[PDB]
């Protein structure tokens, strides 16, 4: 194979994405099952390594041998709050090597530890692979993605995993600041921009102010809250329909783990069908005990069962506005990455509170940091 | 005696689960042999516990298709005229729910 263009990564915690400017234009490249996103997940089996959609697809199979959330551990302590807090959670062990935390699995019958920034190569490798099968061309050249809060050790980290995965590391550049190259806010006339990114997707909530003079990107203010997304919305739909079946059925579902399962499916579905249309309809046949299970849920009830939820969004946006010093009139551009983003009351809310200000929207919030890391790819080559 | 043209396409999707289905059933058949065999007691009996519980990644890969297959059945809206595809969901998803009750039947034989 000849020699390819430089790509745009963004490394996500739950999924990753990779772009490619060629042509004039940004093309999101899809992977061997033609998703433009890749679970961020590695799995270890008896006689192989599964990375994205293979290793999330087993992993109901192996729960303790699948690792998730790499990016989670990657480039802290063992004893940092996070990776204590996080642990209690994930199925898979998490060790301590001298201060730093190893993930501990079973691999081809061995117990093998690796480093955080070893499983993010394994992902690495994956996007690299995707982009290699769609080109016909090798790729060594990359740029990619971290949050705007990760410090010196979690940014050496995330390169180190891009240099094991054979990748030569252009530039490391923030999510937000990925998401503002991606709707060009950096090439617009006239004096300094202050620049709003609501980032809602990835089981994380993060808004970033930025101040962009003269093309430079200036990080004013974080906040955002670690464990917000769109499974917490899914939780209170499900929430919703295990009381309506109590309330018709006389039956509680909760404790058939097959039962909940089919519900929760069938409410991500719904929740995603209500971010076009005002209504959507799940018809279950013998969801327990041989009851079929029909019912419908309007946006109206799914924005009341989360109208917490969806306002409490706009106290990060409030503090990011303070630790800036800046007033909300301040903000030039408002910029929405995650695929929550797409939920037309978070929208509403948003606007409102911008005092009708129109939001930059157009580019797919799931691939809008992997777009402006192509864009600056293609800058950099 | 309203046949439509929409429910052909209903039905359709609906064969091809049922046929998904059949290949998974195979399996657990198999499955189900394999178990049998190794319950007659023929290996060193310090080695049954582990036969056993080698089954484990294959019978969960057997459940977990399953549900794949519920979940594919789920995303399924017929409206009432839809009677035969109604009925064809309805069959489907009692015969896999008889087929995970002995996927269930093997997980409680193996790795205990
Ligand atoms: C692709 C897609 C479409 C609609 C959505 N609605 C809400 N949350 C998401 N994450 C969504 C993703
Ligand atoms: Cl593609």
């Amino acid at each position: 194979m000849s020699k390819g263009p430089a790509v745009g990564i963004d490394l996500g915690t739950t999924y990753s994405c990779v772009g490619v400017f060629q042509h004039g234009k940004v093309e999101i490249i899809a992977n061997d099952q033609g998703n433009r996103t890749t679970p961020s997940y590695v799995a270890f089996t008896d006689t192989e390594r599964l990375i994205g959609d293979a290793a999330k697809n087993q992993v109901a199979m192996n729960p303790t041998n699948t690792v998730f959330d790499a990016k989670r551990l990657i480039g802290r302590r063992f004893d940092d709050a996070v990776v204590q807090s996080d642990m209690k959670h994930w199925p898979f062990m998490v060790v301590n090597d001298a201060g730093r935390p190893k993930v501990q699995v079973e691999y081809k019958g061995e117990t093998k530890s690796f480093y955080p920034e070893e499983v993010s190569s394994m992902v690495l490798t994956k996007m690299k692979e995707i982009a290699e099968a769609y080109l016909g061309k090798t790729v060594t050249n990359a740029v990619v993605t971290v949050p705007a809060y990760f410090n010196d050790s979690q940014r050496q980290a995330t390169k180190d995993a891009g240099t094991i995965a054979g990748l030569n590391v252009l530039r490391i550049i923030n999510e937000p600041t990925a998401a503002a190259i991606a709707y060009g806010l950096d090439k617009k006339v006239g004096a300094e921009r202050n620049v709003l990114i609501f980032d809602l997707g990835g089981g994380t909530f993060d808004v970033s102010i930025l101040t962009i003079e003269d093309g430079i990107f200036e990080v004013k203010s974080t906040a955002g809250d670690t464990h917000l997304g769109g499974e917490d919305f899914d939780n209170r739909m499900v929430n919703h329909f295990i009381a309506e079946f109590k309330r018709k059925h006389k039956k509680d579902i909760s404790e058939n783990k097959r039962a909940v399962r089919r519900l929760r499916t069938a409410c991500e579905r719904a929740k995603r069908t209500l971010s076009s249309s005002t209504q959507a309809s799940i018809e279950i046949d013998s969801l327990y005990e041989g009851i079929d299970f029909y019912t419908s849920i309007t946006r109206a009830r799914f924005e009341e069962l989360n109208a917490d939820l969806f306002r409490g969004t706009l106290d990060p946006v409030e503090k990011a506005l303070r630790d800036a010093k800046l007033d909300k009139s301040q903000i030039h551009d408002i910029v929405l990455v995650g695929g929550s983003t797409r939920i037309p009351k978070i929208q509403k809310l948003l606007q409102d509170f911008f005092n009708g200000k129109e939001l930059n929207k157009s580019i797919n919030p799931d691939e809008a940091v992997a777009y402006g890391a192509a864009v600056q790819a293609a800058i950099l080559s | 005696g309203s046949n439509s043209p929409q429910e052909e396409v209903e039905l359709k999707k609906l064969k091809h689960l049922e046929k998904s289905v059949e290949k998974i059933a195979d399996q657990l058949e198999e499955l189900n042999k394999e178990l049998t065999g190794i319950q007659q007691g023929f290996l060193p009996k310090d080695l049954q516990a582990e036969a056993l519980c080698k089954l484990d990644r294959r019978v969960k890969a057997t459940i977990e298709q399953f549900m794949k297959i519920l979940e594919e059945i789920d995303t399924l809206i017929l409206p009432e005229n839809f009677k035969d595809s109604r009925l064809k969901r309805k069959g489907l998803v009692k015969k896999v729910q008889a087929f995970l009750a002995e996927c269930d039947t093997v997980e409680q034989n193996i790795c205990q």
